[PDB]
RNA sequence: GUGGGAGAGGGUGGUGGAAUUCCCGGAGUAGCGGUGAAAUGCGCAGAUACCGGGAGGAACGCCGAUGGCGAAGGCAGCCACCUGGUCCACCCGUGACGCUGAGGCGCGAAAGCGUGGGGAGCAAACCGGAUCCGGGUAGUCCACGCCCUAAACGAUGCGCGCUAGGUCUCUGGGUCUCCUGGGGGCCGAAGCUAACGCGUUAAGCGCGCCGCCUGGGGAGUACGGCCGCAAGGC
RNA sequence: AGCUGUACCGGAAGGUGCGGCUGG
């Protein structure tokens, strides 16, 4: 246990400051949090660990206890409700790994007024790493993860807290949600098709991934290699190569072509 | 509204499933049959008392057309196979061969995961 | 400079004129590229197991060759140009090995 | 008993002896094993041989239908 | 494939005296016959590489031969090298 | 050298059907399809079960073995051509011409890349369902170039000599119930090993040459260099 | 069943495809 000290020192929580939990659990997260926090609001959904987590929580009074899951409740409906005076908010979520990755993203695109998250994951997806383009790490999620927010692994875990014993090593990365858009976009929806096409197939050359990949293609073979020409994009680069500006450029020279 | 009165019966039993199939000399066939006539649903339409159903569905719908004489060719490896055959024998008909007839490949297409590991 | 056997199965249903005039096509062709004949035996129609272009008959030849090895396959090639000559066949002919003593 | 006890000489690389290839043939079209058949290692591995020539000819089976239960 | 005559004469048209077969010089001819043809076989089929050991092996049994013959007796030696136009 | 033998060794040029899918006709039709159970999905432009006629791709069922070949990776429908290695008998020829091998050169399962074709089935990623099933792109295939890794293992480098046997099996030769070569396994003398075990196919007794080790983690990581388009490799 | 080379994971206390081994 007691790692739950070193996660709130990297969470930079503050008394003007409100936190919500996602997987509180047995409440061992909001125990420790309670002593450092002025609001904690915790979603919840397992009705069968409700009843225990009701009582043990009744030493602390600035608990709230919110019974519907993040996916289909408004988050913003939640800050407005409780969080009237608090400077910022943070996100200290410990829920299992396959149900977190979604989650993340959607307090993401919904661009809530939230600055950061400092949440668990695994050691190889730790939001794929520091996302330096020329690495295996580098990714579709890592320009998603990178485009809305600045993200960095403070420290990684081994052994056990929760489970008897796992195999895999863990990590603990924190955000910060950044004011806009790291460059301008002409369309969110024709830049994440773009990303998608681009990563459709990591090991061929970017070339055959937009020429194959991209809708139409075949017919603009000609256009594709003369707006990548003028994009100061080599053919033969590959995906894993070209940046978040980059890929803004190469965006923006796609269309109106 | 052939009476051929003799024609060739054709039976596929698959693991999930058993149709029965009459036809002529000729290969145009004039009746079928599956669990799913009978009325049962899902995994009970692979259990044999379907099979010993629609066995005689068979016939009847036969007996129906006037046919008397039939030879039965099987297909597949079913569970329902042989009961579903001492049927469409006891139904009331004089079967003349029965002869299995289970399509395996020469070594040819890959199969599902399912059929794999084969040593 | 070697020495083969010749299978040929060819479609039953011909007259004499028909078949007669495959037979000189044949020779004739097996004769250009320097072949010698030895032997030939025709053993006219035997039982298929199984039918071959939608026939379950066949009129089956066999001939014992020597001629050069080099031009084997072209051989192969031109006696299946017939229309009528279902199956092409050539083997090097080798020692009758006994058993069962 | 095996099936070379009761037969006569014969020769195996003449692929065209077909009434002594068949009863080297199972019910179905298939080469017997060595068990059924009592041939030599050699023997057997020319047997097979002869009897894909003689099956590529046309003379035996790919397969046949067993007439049983 | 190498027939029996053209072999014979290779052996009688080398032989350094009647019914010699087994001397250096007679080896040396046949190897050279031999990667000669395996040569042109690989200079048709250019994805055949397991032959191309063989070739190996000759082409080095060959040069110990030689190399043999040149430390014995350098005139014969030359003699041979220029009768089978080997190195060029 | 002469006379013979076995074999999924390799490359090239072709044809044989079983099976899956699609298309064109016939007849018939209320469901097919799937799991421990179920659900997506296909069907009145009439599906599956069926018959006949075509198209195309990939692989080669019994034989098939504890079997064979190759230096390894690896190699099975059949025929033809070109070609490598190897074994035995004769004891005919040369007279040490041999062994090993730092670098170099070549080969190198699978996965992956480039320039073009092809695409039946299966299937990463991905699209849906109950929370394994139905589809599906790259890929698996061919030609030419790259990539050079592994439980690339017998976890056992190569060559030669000596040291009891028994049994099974593959393939040769003789004076044929046995004798004599070359492979593949199993029990075991002496001996070796920490033990398990090895034991004429040594992990025994020795000689020759090459490669590698110096406690675990950090770590096959950092910097440098070489190779490669890239992943990456040494 | 485990291990392993490789190639990918926007439902990653690991998952899957192509192989390979018994150190099951």
């Amino acid at each position: 246990t007691n790692i739950l000290n070193r996660i709130v020192d990297h969470a930079e929580v503050t008394e003007k400051t409100g936190v919500i939990e996602i997987g509180p659990g047995i409440g061992a997260l909001t125990e420790q949090l309670a002593k450092r926090a002025k609001k904690v609001v915790a979603f919840e959904i397992d009705q069968r660990l409700l009843p225990i987590l009701k009582d043990t929580l009744s030493p602390y009074e600035n608990v709230t206890v919110i019974h519907q899951d993040v996916l289909k409740a408004d988050v913003k409906s939640v800050i407005e409700e409780q969080f009237q005076d608090c400077d910022e908010i943070m996100v200290v979520a410990n829920l299992p790994y396959y149900v977190t990755t979604p989650i993340i993203m959607k307090l993401l695109e919904e661009h809530l007024p939230l600055k950061g998250i400092v949440v668990m994951l695994q050691k190889e997806v730790a939001e794929r790493m520091a996302a330096d383009p020329s690495s295996k790490e580098y990714g579709s999620l890592s320009i998603a993860v990178q485009f809305y927010t600045e993200a960095k692994t403070v420290m990684i875990v081994p052994k056990t807290v929760f489970v008897p014993q796992p195999n895999v090593d863990s990590a603990v990365i924190r955000l910060i949600l950044r004011d806009g858009p790291a460059v301008d976009v002409e369309n969110e929806s024709f830049f994440f098709q773009l990303i998608k096409a681009s990563f459709a197939q990591r090991r061929k050359t970017l070339l055959n991934n937009l020429v194959n990949n991209l809708p139409e293609g075949k017919a603009q073979k000609s256009t594709i290699e003369q707006v990548l020409e003028e994009t100061n994009i080599d053919g033969k680069r590959r995906g894993e190569s070209l940046s978040i500006e980059e890929f803004a450029a190469l965006s923006n020279g796609l269309y109106k072509a | 509204k052939r009476q051929v009165a003799s024609g060739r019966a054709y039976i596929h039993a698959s693991y999930n499933n058993t149709i029965v199939t009459i036809t002529d000399p000729d290969g145009n066939p004039i009746t079928w049959s599956s669990g799913g006539v009978i009325g049962y649903k899902g995994s009970r339409k692979g259990t044999p008392y379907a099979a010993q159903l629609a066995a005689l569905d068979a016939a009847k719908k036969a007996m129906a057309y006037g046919m008397q004489s039939v030879d039965v060719i099987v297909r597949g490896t079913g569970a329902g196979r042989e009961q579903a055959i001492r049927a469409l024998q006891a139904s009331g008909l004089q079967v003349k061969s029965i002869v299995d007839d289970t399509p395996v490949p020469h070594n040819g297409c890959r199969p599902k995961k399912k059929f794999r590991k084969a040593s | 400079m070697r020495r083969y056997e010749v299978n040929i199965v060819l479609n039953p249903n011909l007259d004499q004129s028909q078949l007669a005039l495959e037979k000189e096509i044949i020779q004739r062709a097996l004769e250009n590229y320097g072949a010698r004949v030895e032997k030939v035996e025709e053993l006219g129609l035997r039982r298929l197991a199984y039918p071959i272009a939608k026939d379950p008959q066949g009129y089956f030849l066999w001939y014992q060759v020597e001629m050069p090895e080099d031009r084997v396959n072209d051989l192969a090639r031109e006696l299946r140009i017939r229309d009528n000559v279902r199956r092409v066949m050539v083997v090097k002919s080798q020692e009758p090995f006994l058993a069962n003593a | 008993a095996k099936v070379k006890a009761t037969l006569g000489e014969f020769d195996l690389r003449d692929y065209r002896n077909v009434e002594v290839l068949k009863r080297f043939l199972s019910e179905t079209g298939k080469i017997l094993p060595r068990r059924r058949t009592g041939l030599s290692a050699k023997e057997q591995r020319i047997l097979a041989k002869t009897i894909k020539r003689a099956r590529i000819l046309g003379l035996l089976p790919f397969t046949e239908k067993l007439v049983r239960k | 494939p190498i027939t029996k005559e053209e072999k014979q004469k290779v052996i009688q048209e080398f032989a350094r005296f009647p019914g010699d077969t087994g001397s250096t010089e007679v080896q040396v001819a046949l190897l050279t016959l031999r990667i000669n043809r395996l040569s042109e076989h690989l200079k048709v089929h250019k994805k055949d590489h397991h032959s191309h050991r063989g070739l190996l092996m000759m082409v080095g049994q060959r040069r110990r031969l030689l190399r043999y013959l040149q430390r014995e007796d350098p005139e014969r030696y030359r003699a041979l090298i220029e009768k089978l136009g080997i190195r060029g």
